[PDB]
């Protein structure tokens, strides 16, 4: 359970920056869903 | 008269007529079936490990390798130009209508 407290810091702080990055195209997001 | 005449000729035809699949339909009754609310909460202290093990670390493990970027936006982008394609075709139907329409009503004015 610590090693997955390990993971999940690590690893969701690595997602938390890609998703923030990434930002789910948020403008290329509403320049899709606009557009359908 | 967009107003007499036809409320005249309407109360006419009206005084004329004084004269005269099984788990999908039952779903619609409005409930959806409930998914797995297991894997997000868990407990550390809580009964059972296989959900730490057998719910969070290999689909954590699966999420970041899963969470990318390595192609990032031209993937996105190269199915926005797509999207612009798959439009216009469209309105170009709408133009197609809208000329054989004003064609056939051209056609009855004379």
């Amino acid at each position: 359970t610590e090693v997955l407290l390990e993971s999940i810091q690590s690893k969701v702080e690595s997602i938390e920056q890609l998703q923030r990055k990434l930002q789910h195209v948020q403008p290329l997001e509403q320049q899709n869903n606009e557009m359908c | 008269i967009p107003d007499g005449y036809k409320n005249e000729i309407d109360q006419l035809v009206k005084k004329e007529f004084a004269n005269i699949t099984l788990f999908l339909e039952e779903y619609r009754r409005k409930y959806p079936r409930i998914d797995t609310s297991r894997y997000i909460p868990n407990e550390s202290s809580e009964v059972s490990l296989l959900g730490i093990v057998d719910s969070y670390l290999k689909h954590q493990e699966i999420v970041l390798d899963t969470l990318l970027p390595q192609t990032v936006s031209n993937q996105w982008r190269i199915n926005n130009d797509y999207i612009r394609q798959t439009c216009t075709i469209v309105e170009e139907m709408n133009i197609q209508q809208r000329k054989q329409i004003n064609d056939l009503e051209i056609y009855r004015k004379r």
